[PDB]
């Protein structure tokens, strides 16, 4: 039973979160900020991630070279990640460094200066990334699946942006988004390890007293996207790895069926050929991968947003000739969601999330991202006992009916990368999404 | 014929004949699809298709 998780409020709405583990000597703390590139429109696509970069690049009191030495003197590091929902700015440090890396991150955040010679230095970096995401296949993968499942919506675009916005990003619309969206109640200061809650509150009351409340104030991870069954083929013969994902509508961070929803994907799970247990795990489709060599790994997914979700499967494969058979083999197992499921298979999946929810929560920065995506998408930490509640009732009843209306004979998102010239077109794998026998 | 004219005989030839054509001209037809195959069809443009296949 680990400890609780404490949560305070400041008088502007900050909330500050805190679990406390007296057997490390490290803490990160950091700041889970509601806001992400979801916010931008079309015009400032790339906004966001854009001032990430320029966050680093000097305050009104340190300049970029202080701004190093401070934390260089600290001893930890500071990072950083901007998603399409949630942005996070986070500090690694010594129990006692805590305090000076809660005063970095407050400056780095409320005063930063944002110069237009950092703003063109930054203008030609981010341009050079726009040409090296290419390598990161999954990457690429994923954001083509975002783009086509959410087509022409918020959270079909990209976090980069396009190329025309890196060029005409300037200081004022950089200012105007922090200012509107990094708001105290959209905010999270959240500790985990070496920390004291009383210590932090009053760090939070010293150093982000002073933050713009929005006018009218939601709660934490509130948001209408509308799915688009389709594909994006981005075939290149010359790549030897086949890298396909399929996708399907899925749930919403607090959808009745996220729980389900997780149990389904479980249900299908991992696999990959380069670790020794994967041959025996007890998932009918990595047992038909396996024993065919169809595949090199594929990695089930479902991922959630405030009133959405993207639920399927990223696969990648060599065996170009038998892309049909992968992909065949895979969406009979979804369609046995549906048709076949019963309390073998889900009591497995459970027993197996049981402990999987728990376990990926093994350092420090593992739980301070708990606690924050928690924070900011639900409005709470669900303690681990309500986690085993709402598993526990999840039924082969529940799995079945939600993939009665989720999986069986819905449209999909498919994005192929590389010699794909063996994956059918859409009709052939659509059809496969239900099956004639049942 | 059969015969010094058309008759009898010929008109029963020309049964037998005819049920069995039938079948000879589905193996041939067969035989011309097998030869096609190692092809594939053509297409009104005229070119190569191997670049964009359907099912």
């Amino acid at each position: 039973v680990s400890p609780k998780t404490r949560t305070s409020n400041l008088k502007n709405g900050l909330t500050i979160a805190s679990e406390s583990n007296p057997l490390v000597q490290t803490a990160t703390v950091g700041v889970w900020i509601d806001a992400g590139s979801r916010n931008e429109n079309a015009y400032n696509n790339g906004t966001a991630h854009f001032f990430e970069h320029l966050a680093f690049k000097g305050t009104d009191k340190r300049s970029q070279h202080q701004l190093e030495l401070d934390i260089e003197n600290m001893g930890g590091h500071l990072n950083a990640y901007t998603s399409r929902e949630s942005t996070v700015y986070y500090a690694k440090s010594f129990k006692d460094d805590v305090p000076k890396s809660v005063e970095i991150l407050a400056d780095i955040l409320q005063h930063s200066k944002l110069a237009e010679s950092a703003i063109d230095r930054e203008r030609e970096v981010i341009t050079r990334e726009l040409e090296e995401v290419n390598k990161q296949y999954e990457e690429v993968v994923f954001d083509h699946l975002h783009a086509t499942a959410f087509m022409n919506q918020p959270l079909g675009r990209t976090i980069l942006g396009p190329r025309e916005n890196i060029q005409t990003i300037t200081n004022t619309e950089l200012r105007k988004f922090i200012t509107e969206n990094y708001t105290a109640d959209r905010m999270v200061l959240v500790g985990a390890g070496a920390v004291d809650h009383d210590a932090l509150v009053e760090l939070a009351e010293k150093y982000f007293s002073h933050l713009p409340s929005s006018q009218s104030p939601v709660p934490l991870g509130t948001p209408i996207p509308n799915f688009v069954g389709s594909e994006v083929r981005l075939r290149d013969d010359t790549m030897p790895v086949a890298h396909i994902a399929i996708a399907v509508e899925g749930v919403s961070w607090t959808s009745e069926d996220y729980y389900t929803a997780l149990v389904a994907q479980a249900i299908i799970g991992n696999y990959d050929r380069a670790v020794g247990t994967s041959r025996h795990q007890g998932s009918r489709l990595s047992n038909i991968v396996s024993e065919n060599n169809l595949a090199n790994s594929f990695q089930s997914f479902s991922t959630s947003y405030s009133d959405t979700g993207l639920w399927g499967i990223y696969l990648t494969s060599e065996n170009t000739t038998q892309i049909d058979d992968l992909v065949h083999f895979t969406l009979k197992e979804w369609n046995r969601l549906s048709t076949s499921v019963s309390n073998l298979q889900v009591e497995r999946a459970k027993s197996q999330l049981k402990a999987g929810l728990l376990l990926s929560l093994d350092g420090t920065t593992y739980v301070a991202e708990d606690i924050g995506r928690q924070l900011t998408t639900l409005g709470r930490r669900v303690t681990p006992a309500e986690v085993e509640a709402k598993l526990e009732a999840v039924t082969e009843h529940d799995v079945r009916a939600w993939a009665q209306k989720t999986l069986y004979d819905k449209d999909i998102a498919l994005v192929g990368l590389g010699p794909i010239e063996g994956l059918y077109d859409y009709n052939r794998i659509r059809n496969d999404m239900s099956m004639m026998r049942w | 014929w059969g015969g010094f004219s058309v008759g009898n005989p010929t008109l029963q030839r020309f049964f037998a004949l005819h049920y069995l054509m039938p079948f000879v001209l589905a193996v041939f037809a067969l035989l011309h699809l097998i030869a096609l195959h190692t092809a594939g069809s053509s297409n009104p443009l005229g070119i190569t298709s191997n670049v964009d296949k359907l099912s």
